RNA sequence: GCGACUGUUUAUUAAAAACACAGGACUCUGCUAAGUGGUAACACGAUGUAUAGAGUCUGACACCUGCCCGGUGCUGGAAAG
RNA sequence: CGAAACCGAUCGAUCUAGCCAUGAGCAGGUUGAAGAGAGCUCUACAGGCCUUGGAGGACCGAACCCACGUAUGUGGCAAAA
RNA sequence: UCCAUGGAUCUCCGAUCGGGAAACCGUAUCCAAGCUCCGUGGCUAGUCUGCGCUCUUUGGACUUUGAAAACUUAGCGAACU
C-alpha cells in the first residue's frame, strides 16, 4: 500500500515541490508529516499549496525571467 | 446496553433540561453514540469500533473445546495534529490507524467522522475541540510581502535583536555592579 | 551505641521478609533478623569536588564499608510596510463553508457548552499553526482576522512573523487533556558539606578524594 | 586550614597520577590500559551499579574506540561500556569478608535467614522430589535431572529460552563493535 | 548402634535414628539480573550488584571420595538433506 | 427415604502456622574466653606465673515455656484433666 | 372526643460539608448589590459626607442524585446428570 502526498519543497529522490508523489505510509506518517515536508493529497491542502506557491513563485518568476 | 440513554442523561444534566426544545432533543438523540462498548480501556482510546471477543479453542484430533479470547491490535502512538502543531499520544488500533491514513490525518478524521461513530465521550470532546479550532481558523487571512519588504523587515529584526542583546547585557552587568 | 550514624543521612525502612504487595511469600527463607536503619550514600558522584576523608564506618545494609567525607571545593521607527503582494484566506480548511455566530440553539452549541470551561485562542498556548503557511515557508507573513469592511494595509514590525529555519514542541495526551483544560485543577565558618561514599581499599582518614569532570 | 590542603594536593599532583589516586572518581574515557577500577556506571549520570561488593574490582582492557571501553568484570565476562560513564579507582574495601565463617545456627538467624527444607524430604503434593518409602530421590533410570520446586531443571547448564535469546542478541550486538 | 552438638515436629494414641543446623560441592544470573506471584500494570528479589541473588544434594571434625556419557534428562555445533 | 462427591458465589488468621510494628519478662548460685596490668626471662619483640576482667545457642536451679514415664479418670472435675 | 381542609413546631443514622468503632465529633461558605439600628473620623458646622461588622432581603460561585422485587437489553459463563 502507498500514499499520495504533495511536496512542499525539493526532496532529492522524490521530486520538485508542488508535485504529488507516492510514498510509504511509515515514511509519510513519521517523517514528512511532522516536518511539514509533505501534505496529504486531499482537496483543501492541494488548493492551499497551489495558491501559496502561485503567489510566491509569481515573484520568483518575475525575478528570474527578466 | 442503553449507552445512548446514559450519555444523554449526563449531557442533559450538564446543560440544563430547560435549555433544549423538543426538536433539539430529537436531534441530540441522533448524535449521542449508541454502540456496544463494555471493556474499560476502549473508552480511553481510539479503537474505531474494535472490541474483544471470547470464543472456543478446539483441539485437532479430540475436538476438545476450551475458552479463549481475541484482542484488538492496540498500539500506543503519537499522531501529529495540524492545528495544535504538536503530537497527540493515543492508544489506537491498526484499523483506526488505517482509517486515519485514508482520511488524511487525525484532525481530518475527527472532522469527517460523525458524532455517532465517535463511540466515546472523549471522542465527542476531541471532535468538538478540533471543530471549534477549525471554525476559529476559518475567519483568518494572511498577507505576504515583496522581497524588498523581506529585506527591510529582516534588517529591522536584526537591529532589534542586537539592541535587545546589548541592553540585556548592560542590565546584567549593572545589576552585577 | 558507640557511633550513631549522622542524623542527616539516616532513613528508616521496614522489613519485607520476602512478601510482595499482595502479602504472599515470593522469596523464600527470609525474615526475623535484627533491626537496621538505612544509610543514604552518594552513588552518583557527578559534582566535581575535593574532599578530606573524616572517618570509615560500618554499614549493616551492605557488605562493604562507607566513608564520611567533608568537601572543601565546590524605540525606533519600525519598517511599516503598506504593500501586500497577495492575500490568502483560510475559508476551505474547515471543510464546510458556513456563517459566523455572534438565535436557535444548535447541536454544535450544545456540544460546546457541554464540554466548555467550568467558567482569539490562536496565541499563548499553541500559537499560529505552521500549516497555514505551507506553500512557501520562508516568507514573512502577517495573520489577521477577516473583516466585513476592507481593512488597512499598515503593518508594523511587531505584527510580522517568520518561522526562521530552526523550525522546519510538547505533546498532548488523549485522556488527560480535559483535566489540564479545566484550569489545571561557600557557607559560613560553622558549616561543612559532608557526604557518604563507598570506601575503597587502603583509604583511611586524612586522605584526599577527587571527583573529576570531562575536559 | 583548607587552602593549605589544596596546596598540598597540588604539590603531590606532580608525584601522583590518575592511577595512584585511590578512591577518586573520573569518567572512563580519561583512564588508561590496565587500570583497576570499581563502581562502574552503566548509563552516564545514573549511579554506580556494576562492581560494588566487598573486595571486588574490574579491569580496563581496551582504550576508547568509538567512545566505548572494554572492561573485564568480576564474573569474568567482558563488556563494552560507554566512555562517559564514571568509575572509581581501586578495590572495594573489606576484602576479607568472603573468608570469615560462622559456627552456629543462630548466626544465620541474626541475618534474617530462615531454615530451608530439602525437596527430597517432602510429599508429592509439595515437591517433584518428594514421595517414596525410605531415603529416595523420586526419579530413576528413566526420570529427569534435579529440579526446582516449580519443575525447571537446575543442573547441567540449563537456562530458559528467554535468557538464551537475550544473551545471544547481546553477544551478536557486541561482536560488531 | 544411630544422630556431631543447643534446637524443631504429627494441637487430641508415634518426640525418634525423622526435620533443621554451622560446614562442603554443582548449575544459572552483567542488572529493566536470574528466580517467584499475577491477564496486565506492578511488587518481592533490593534503595542489593558475582566476596551478591536463586535452585539442588550432602550434613560438625579427621582421612578419603575409584571406573562408566551406552540409557533418561540438560547442553554446544559450519553446512547439505 | 439414603450417600461419598462435582461446580458457582461469598464468610472466616479472636483457635492455630509464618511474618510486621510497638511494649514487657527472666529469684538465686557457679564456671572463668578474649582483652588489660606488677615481680621472672629474651638482643629486644615474644613466652611462662600472678592480678584484673566477665564471654558463652556455658553449668545447677524457681517464676515462665514444654509434655518424657507411671498411676488415676474413661457419660470423667475435664469432647484431652 | 371525633371528621374534612389548611397551617405552626418538626432530634439522629442510613447520607451526600469534612472525619468515623452507623445512630457520634468538628463546622459563621463566598461575593457583589440596598436598607433600619450600632461606633469612629473629619469639616469652613449644617436636612454635611466616609469607613467598618452583625443580621436581613435578591441574585450568582462550588457540588448533593439516590437507592428499590420481578420483567427488558447486554457482558462473562459452569458442573453434577
Ligand atoms: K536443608
Ligand atoms: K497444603
Ligand atoms: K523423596
Ligand atoms: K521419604
Ligand atoms: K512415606
Ligand atoms: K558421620
Ligand atoms: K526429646
Ligand atoms: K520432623
Ligand atoms: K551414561
Ligand atoms: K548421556
Ligand atoms: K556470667
Ligand atoms: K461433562
Ligand atoms: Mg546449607
Ligand atoms: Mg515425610
Ligand atoms: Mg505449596
Ligand atoms: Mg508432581
Ligand atoms: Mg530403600
Ligand atoms: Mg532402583
Ligand atoms: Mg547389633
Ligand atoms: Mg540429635
Ligand atoms: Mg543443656
Ligand atoms: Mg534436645
Ligand atoms: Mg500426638
Ligand atoms: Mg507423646
Ligand atoms: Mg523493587
Ligand atoms: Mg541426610
Ligand atoms: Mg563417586
Ligand atoms: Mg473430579
Ligand atoms: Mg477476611
Ligand atoms: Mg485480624
Ligand atoms: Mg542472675
Ligand atoms: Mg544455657
Ligand atoms: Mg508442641
Ligand atoms: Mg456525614
Ligand atoms: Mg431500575
Amino acid at each position: 500500500r502507498k500514499l499520495e502526498v504533495i511536496l512542499t519543497t525539493g526532496i532529492e529522490k522524490l521530486g520538485k515541490g508542488g508535485e504529488t508523489v507516492k510514498v510509504a505510509p511509515g515514511y509519510f506518517r513519521n517523517h514528512l508529516m511532522p516536518k511539514l515536508l509533505a501534505v496529504p493529497n486531499i482537496d483543501k491542502y492541494a488548493h492551499l499549496i497551489r495558491e501559496q506557491r502561485k503567489m510566491r513563485n509569481y515573484e520568483e518568476v518575475k525575478e528570474e525571467v527578466k | 446496553a442503553f449507552r445512548g440513554k446514559e450519555m444523554m442523561k449526563k449531557l442533559v444534566k450538564k446543560v440544563g433540561a430547560e435549555n433544549i426544545t423538543p426538536e433539539l432533543k430529537e436531534k441530540l438523540k441522533a448524535c449521542v453514540p449508541d454502540t456496544k462498548v463494555v471493556m474499560g480501556r476502549a473508552k480511553r482510546g481510539l479503537y474505531a469500533g474494535r472490541h474483544i471477543q471470547y470464543g472456543n479453542r478446539v483441539s485437532e484430533d479430540g475436538g476438545n473445546k476450551s475458552r479463549r479470547c481475541w484482542k484488538p491490535n492496540v498500539q500506543e502512538k503519537r499522531l501529529f495534529s495540524y492545528i495544535f502543531d504538536s503530537h497527540i499520544k493515543v492508544k489506537v488500533t491498526t484499523h483506526a490507524l488505517r482509517c486515519i491514513d485514508k482520511a488524511g490525518g487525525i484532525d481530518e478524521y475527527l472532522l469527517k467522522t460523525p458524532y455517532q461513530k465517535m463511540d466515546t465521550e472523549m471522542g465527542l470532546y476531541w471532535k468538538t475541540k478540533v471543530e471549534a479550532r477549525y471554525a476559529e481558523l476559518g475567519q483568518m487571512e494572511v498577507a505576504f510581502f515583496n522581497p524588498e519588504d523581506e529585506a527591510k523587515l529582516e534588517q529591522g529584526f536584526k537591529d532589534l535583536n542586537i539592541a535587545k542583546k546589548d541592553a540585556r547585557r548592560e542590565a546584567r552587568r549593572t545589576f552585577r555592579k | 551505641g558507640r557511633a550513631r550514624a549522622l542524623r542527616q543521612f539516616t532513613l528508616s525502612t521496614g522489613k519485607s521478609a520476602g512478601r510482595n504487595s499482595s502479602g504472599r511469600i515470593t522469596v523464600f527463607h527470609r525474615g526475623g533478623g535484627s533491626k537496621r536503619l538505612l544509610r543514604r550514600i552518594d552513588l552518583k558522584r557527578s559534582t566535581s569536588s575535593m574532599g578530606i576523608v573524616e572517618s570509615i564506618e560500618y554499614d549493616p545494609n551492605r557488605s562493604s564499608q562507607i566513608a564520611l567525607v567533608r568537601w572543601i571545593k565546590g524605540k525606533i521607527l519600525e519598517p511599516t510596510t503598506n504593500t501586500i503582494s497577495g492575500l490568502f484566506s483560510f475559508s476551505f480548511l474547515p471543510g464546510k463553508v458556513d456563517k459566523r455566530k455572534v438565535t436557535k440553539t444548535l447541536v454544535k452549541d450544545v456540544f460546546f457548552s457541554a464540554f466548555s470551561s467550568p467558567k482569539l485562542a490562536f496565541a499563548s498556548s499553541f500559537d499560529f499553526p505552521r500549516i497555514p503557511v505551507a506553500g512557501v515557508s520562508t516568507a514573512f507573513f502577517a495573520p489577521r482576522m477577516r473583516q466585513k469592511v476592507r481593512g488597512k494595509s499598515t503593518f508594523s514590525l511587531y505584527e510580522v512573523q517568520k518561522w526562521r529555519t530552526h523550525s522546519i514542541k510538547a505533546g498532548l495526551s488523549w485522556q488527560s487533556f480535559r483535566r489540564q483544560d479545566t484550569l489545571g485543577l561557600a557557607c559560613k565558618v560553622d558549616r561543612a558539606p559532608v557526604t557518604y561514599i563507598i570506601a575503597s581499599h587502603q583509604l583511611e582518614a586524612g586522605k584526599m578524594v577527587m571527583n573529576c569532570d570531562w575536559s | 586550614q583548607n587552602k593549605t590542603l589544596v596546596a598540598e594536593m597540588e604539590e603531590k599532583m606532580l608525584h601522583m597520577d590518575i592511577n595512584s589516586m585511590i578512591g577518586s572518581s573520573m569518567p572512563l574515557g580519561m583512564m588508561r590500559i590496565g587500570t583497576i577500577i570499581h563502581n562502574i556506571e552503566m548509563n552516564p549520570g545514573q549511579g554506580a551499579k556494576l562492581v560494588r561488593a566487598a573486595g571486588t574490582n574490574a579491569k580496563i582492557l581496551k582504550e576508547p574506540a568509538s567512545g566505548k571501553c572494554l572492561i573485564k568484570l568480576p564474573s569474568g565476562d567482558t563488556r563494552w561500556i560507554n566512555a562517559r560513564c564514571r568509575a572509581t579507582i581501586g578495590t572495594v574495601s573489606n576484602p576479607s569478608h568472603g573468608v570469615k565463617k560462622l559456627y552456629k545456627a543462630g548466626q544465620s538467624r541474626w541475618l534474617g535467614i530462615r531454615p530451608k527444607v530439602r525437596g527430597v524430604a517432602m510429599n508429592p503434593c509439595d515437591h517433584p522430589h518428594g514421595g517414596g518409602e525410605g531415603k529416595s530421590k523420586s526419579s530413576g533410570s528413566r526420570g529427569r535431572t534435579s529440579v526446582s520446586p516449580w519443575g525447571k531443571p537446575c543442573k547441567g547448564g540449563y537456562k530458559s529460552a528467554s535468557v538464551k535469546k537475550k544473551k545471544k542478541r547481546l553477544a551478536a550486538r557486541e561482536a560488531k563493535m
